[PDB]
DNA sequence: TTAGAGAATTGGAGAGTGTGTTTTTTTTTTTTTTT
DNA sequence: ACACACTCTCCAATTCTCTAA
């Protein structure tokens, strides 16, 4: 089964990606900045694109915006899967991370949203929607590695599992691939084979100023990934932006 | 490039020195000696250390010391919403533990 | 003939109950509540004929809103729902139910037989609900019984704490691992109802599909926990408290320190014994599930208030009404009024802000009926406290470490009063405290794991006895007060009260005193008029709402003169700003949008009258009683 | 549009006075839906029977 | 064209087996001995 | 010993196929 406005969005992504055609800051002259964008990249071997919300507001009458708006946890896979065809198309040097070299894990980012929310603001209607969010820093972590994806080997036989998918739980395979065996026990982890990702949690609490009559100061969680991590530092004032989430009793 | 014409225009006048001495905590009337001295606190001497390994202490610490009504934490309410690394405390509502560490 | 819908255990027929409250809902109008009413006379022909719930349609369909109150009284006017408003107590679930698909049919009714032009989309998207409230005498916290359970209940009391609010899930979300199929499963009796087999009619396999949590839909859900009024307590005991479940709309509504009353279906639960078996417990936990949360304008009203503040005694009027039974002590009254109604609060870009709250102290002899003031102050003011001087501890009067932090007294009385009596009885070390809340108006905590700020616009009534136990007229008066001069420098007023021996006093106090006994329940009163609590309650806040005096040049010149007046002869800067905080007040009282030479004057006399300065001796600082 | 644990509980009476129990609070209101639920409940289906390959 | 006799495939009833369970601060109110 | 999770096994319900009236 197939999701006909995943594959739309993607390929819609795709032609803003391509064509959202600018003028220069000085003339009157088309300048494809996110072209330039990954232009860049190639010349650094970055990681993440920038994207500013204002740019795709005002693209195809703002229903592409408002689709990734409200339902940015359903649309983020077809998203990269848009972004990943047109780095391929002007700039494949930045597919692969000599032996064979594994793909690039891109990440898409976004700045300039229309209003920032307070920490006491946060309600469960919000959940998986796109949201900017502010407050001061009060405690953070060590950086620490997170199974992204995982490769397994059978014990009782010569077999490999390979691309198995985590969520929120370590998670092995059902069972033996090769039908001469039916040992669903004694998997290991091929550290070599599978891959991960840097992973940081902060906490965070009201703004002083901002407090209600008689009230005290709510504190919240956030998670910080990839090349974000160890940019937050205790006592500062940050302003975030992502989707809130929900976390289960594992 | 506007920010370097700015701060070149104020850095070229004779009279520098006595305006910031006056820019400091606006709303206070008079007593300028602790403004001047908030002000050197603000720019701080230079660090250094000797041959010997041992180090000269190159910052400024000051205490104000007043009867009643003389507007004296006005000077720490200006200074803690300035500086940009700061912090406030009250000598009653507070702990060892939660001066230095806990 | 036909298959009918009956309540659980009941005969009682939802056909019935829906058409009832049908025409109730598009015909009720306001003149049958008035027959139940004392009296007919009260019936104003013009408005009361009118169709009030379908004007409250109206309304909530073009200023796009969802809930309808409903005082369940009305229920017993109109004849067709005398035996539905039993029901509903009776079966509050069923019957709210039925209550909430009336409202939202007869809303798209009122569109489509109207023909208007509104988009019935979207009042087909929307969720409508009923709100019952003033249901019936309220219920001792305490005296709820087991015969009580799943029936509407209603309490008052006082609100301790709130939790943080809790995501609640309301629809799951399935896709097969497969073939990629997807369901949406409806949640009820807390069970997820998950499919055995993928659905795909060539893809029907067993164990085949997998929740998505983050694709769910969720709801909040909060608990806030109410405490038993003392007024309720048992002899000789400690009042308790009850938990309430609320959700949606209601969540975020009420604070630490609030006083209300609700209303709500009284529910019973069991409890595991442990987390990994079915087995229960034969106790059963209980709780209330809120409906609807009360606290416990029009153009008449504005009328009344503009004709009051034309009278000529309004001032007098005013001082005299917000402590009846207490006789004369003018002057007293007069302040407190004024610290009612406050200064105006401002703000800078830079610079700060300025506190708009007026402190005041109540110092002399005892028997002279402070403690008396200070009850008719903690009962007028909407938000505030009561505490004495052994009660209280530093930890107590501002803030908690529990890691959490918590609130304590003046953090409660937020925008409000804080009374403290006995306050010449607590240490230095406790006084301290109130130093640094006072003059900024803000508390500032750095303890073990929290380091934070604050704010406390809260006005003090203080209440002491002199040095000695009564006052001394050979030692000057400082030293007869004795707080230390920064704490004394921070009170906007303090005043002196003396139990000075008069014939002519003394037998009109006797009279005033002696005519309470005369009657079982007195309707006796010290004036001939005063304004009714209520009234004089709707005065003070709509003024602190609506006016916001400015200084003229007048009063700037004024007060420059006045202070160097008091100032060349002792007085301090805060002198100064604190007259200007009193010119402001009385300014508002008079719903004056200027302060006024006239303003300006009275703010400098009370403060001229209030530490009987024209009694005292300009060089030894005694007073003569001779003079009093 | 109420929550999933105040639901009240429903009984329909037939022709011949027995009575079915159905929960929830769209049931109430909705036969249609209540018809529909009733016998969703129950647990078989008949299994089922299956051309191309190569 | 119906139907009835024989063979093959599948479902789940239900019987069996193994398993898990009890059980150094830091902050704040109060009493007591010590200088 | 008392609820649970998981495995094993046998038996009959079912549909498919062939034959003759
Ligand atoms: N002017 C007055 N009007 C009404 N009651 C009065 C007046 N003067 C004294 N009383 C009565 O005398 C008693 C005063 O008690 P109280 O309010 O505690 O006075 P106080 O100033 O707080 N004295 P103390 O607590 O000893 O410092 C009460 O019963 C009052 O009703
Ligand atoms: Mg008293
Ligand atoms: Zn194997
Ligand atoms: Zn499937």
């Amino acid at each position: 089964v197939d999701d006909v406005t995943g594959e739309k969005v993607r390929e819609a992504f795709e032609q803003f990606l391509e064509d959202f055609s600018v003028q220069s800051t000085d003339t009157g002259e088309v300048e494809k900045v996110y072209r330039a964008q990954i232009e860049f990249m190639k010349i650094y071997d970055l990681n993440t694109i920038y994207i500013d919300y204002q740019h795709l507001s005002m693209r195809e009458n703002g229903a592409l915006a408002m689709a990734i708006s409200e339902q940015y946890y359903r649309f983020l896979p077809f998203l990269q899967k848009g972004l990943r065809r047109v780095v391929r198309k002007y700039a494949p040097e930045l597919l692969n991370t000599s032996p064979e070299q594994t793909e690039r894990v891109f990440q898409i980012s976004f700045f300039n949203l229309p209003t920032v929310h307070r920490i006491r603001d946060i309600r469960s209607e919000k959940i998986g929607s796109l949201l900017s969010i502010s407050g001061t820093v009060t405690r953070t972590s060590e950086v620490r590695p997170e199974l992204y994806k995982a490769s397994f080997t059978c014990d009782m036989c010569r077999a490999i599992v390979d691309n198995v998918e985590q969520s929120f739980k370590y998670t092995e395979p059902t069972f033996c691939p090769n039908p001469s065996c039916e040992n669903r026990a004694f998997w290991t982890l091929n550290v070599t084979r599978s891959r991960f990702l840097d992973w940081q949690k902060v906490r965070i609490q009201e703004n002083a100023n901002e407090i209600p009559t008689g009230s005290m100061p709510r504190t919240l969680d956030v998670i910080l990934r990839g090349d974000s991590v160890e940019r937050a530092k205790p006592g500062d004032r940050c302003k975030f932006t992502g989707v809130e989430i929900v976390v289960p009793d594992v | 490039s506007d920010e370097i014409n700015e701060l070149k225009e104020m850095v070229k006048d004779e009279h520098i020195y006595d305006k910031l001495v006056r820019s400091i905590a606006p709303a206070v009337f008079g007593h300028e000696a602790v403004k001047k001295g908030i002000l050197l606190q603000m720019l701080g001497g230079v660090h250094k250390s000797t041959v010997e390994g041992i180090k000269l202490r190159g910052d400024i610490n000051i205490c104000v010391v007043g009867d009643p009504s003389t507007s004296k934490s006005q000077f720490l309410k200006y200074v803690v919403g300035f500086a940009p690394r700061s912090v406030y405390t009250s000598g009653k509502a507070s702990s060892a533990a939660g001066l230095t560490a806990a | 003939s036909e298959p009918l819908r009956i309540i659980w255990g009941t005969n009682v027929s939802i056909q019935e109950c829906t058409t009832n409250f049908r025409n109730f809902l598009m015909s009720f109008k306001y003149k049958f509540r008035k027959i139940l009413d004392e009296r007919e006379e009260f019936i104003n022909n013009t408005t009361d004929e009118e169709l009030y719930y379908i004007k409250q349609l109206n309304e909530m369909r073009e200023l796009g809103t969802s809930n309808l109150n409903l005082d369940a009284r009305n229920l017993l006017a109109y004849k067709q729902t005398e035996d539905l408003y039993h029901q509903l107590l009776n079966y509050p679930q069923e019957v709210i139910s039925i209550m909430d698909q009336t409202i939202k049919d007869c809303m798209v009714s009122l569109i489509v037989d109207n023909n208007l032009d509104y988009d019935l989309d979207e009042i087909e998207t929307k969720f409508y609900k009923v709100r019952p409230y003033n249901v019936g005498s309220c219920k001792g916290m305490r005296e709820l019984n087991p015969n009580d359970i799943d029936k509407l209940i209603n309490l008052k009391g006082l609100v301790l704490r709130s939790t943080p609010v809790i995501p609640d899930m309301k629809v799951a979300f399935f896709k097969c691992n497969v073939c990629d199929h997807t369901m949406a499963v409806e949640i009820d009796r807390g069970v997820i109802q998950e499919p055995a087999r993928c659905e795909r009619i060539d893809c029907n396999e067993p164990n085949s599909m997998s929740l998505i949590h983050n694709r769910c839909s969720f709801a909040d859900k909060q608990v806030i926990k109410l405490q038993e009024t003392p007024d309720f307590v048992p002899d000789g005991q400690t009042p308790h408290s009850i938990s309430l479940c609320v959700y949606d709309e209601l969540v975020d509504s009420c604070r630490a320190g609030d006083r209300i009353e609700v209303t709500g279906t009284f529910r019973s639960i069991p409890i595991r014994a442990n987390s990994r078996q079915r087995v229960l417990k034969s106790l059963y936990k209980t709780y209330v599930d809120v409906v609807h949360v009360k606290k416990v304008i029009t153009d008449q009203d504005l009328a009344k208030i503009r004709e009051v503040a034309a009278r000529e005694d309004l001032y007098s009027l005013l001082a005299r009404s917000i402590a009846p039974s207490i006789y004369e002590l003018e002057d007293v009254k007069k302040g407190i009024l004024l610290q009612l109604f406050g200064g105006t609060n401002k703000t800078f870009t830079k610079g700060g802000r300025y506190r708009g709250d007026i402190n005041i102290l109540l110092c002399g002899d005892p028997s002279t009926s402070k403690s008396q003031i200070l009850q008719y102050v903690h009962k007028i003011t909407p938000r505030g406290v009561y505490t004495s001087g052994k009660g209280s501890s530093a930890v107590g009067l501002t803030a908690y470490i529990t890691l959490v932090l918590e609130s304590g007294a003046l953090v409660l009385s937020d925008g409000g009063v804080c009374c403290i009596d006995e306050f010449d009885k607590m240490s230095d070390s406790t006084r301290s405290v109130l130093h640094e809340v006072m003059e900024q108006q803000t508390i500032s905590i750095a303890k073990a794991g929290i380091i934070t700020t604050l704010n406390a616009r809260s006005s003090i009534l203080a209440s002491a006895n002199p040095i000695g136990s009564r006052y001394n007229p050979n030692l000057p008066v400082t030293e007869n007060i004795d707080l230390p001069p920064p704490l004394l420098s921070r009170f906007d007023l303090v005043y002196l009260v003396l139990d000075k021996v008069d014939e002519k006093n003394d037998r009109e106090l006797a009279k005033h005193l002696t005519n309470l006994y005369l009657e079982d329940k007195p309707e006796h009163i010290s004036q001939d008029d005063v304004l009714p609590v209520e009234f004089l309650t709707m005065y003070i806040s709509y003024a602190k709402e609506h006016i916001h005096p400015i200084i003229t040049e007048a009063a700037k010149t004024e007060l420059v003169r006045a202070y160097v007046g008091m100032r060349k002869m002792t007085a301090t800067t805060r002198q100064l700003e604190s007259m200007i905080r009193l010119a402001e007040a009385h300014a508002k009282m008079k719903l004056k949008n200027v302060v006024e030479l006239e303003d300006v004057q009275e703010a400098v006399r009370l403060i001229r009258s209030a530490i009987k300065d024209y009694a005292t001796d300009p060089k030894t600082g005694k007073i003569d009683m001779n003079l009093v | 549009a109420r929550h999933s644990r105040f639901g009240g509980l429903l009984s329909i009476q037939t022709p011949d006075k027995t009575r079915l129990t159905v929960s929830g609070s769209q049931a109430l209101v909705d036969e249609k839906i209540a018809l529909q639920k009733l016998d969703d409940s129950k647990k078989w289906n008949k299994r089922i029977i299956k051309a191309a390959e190569g």
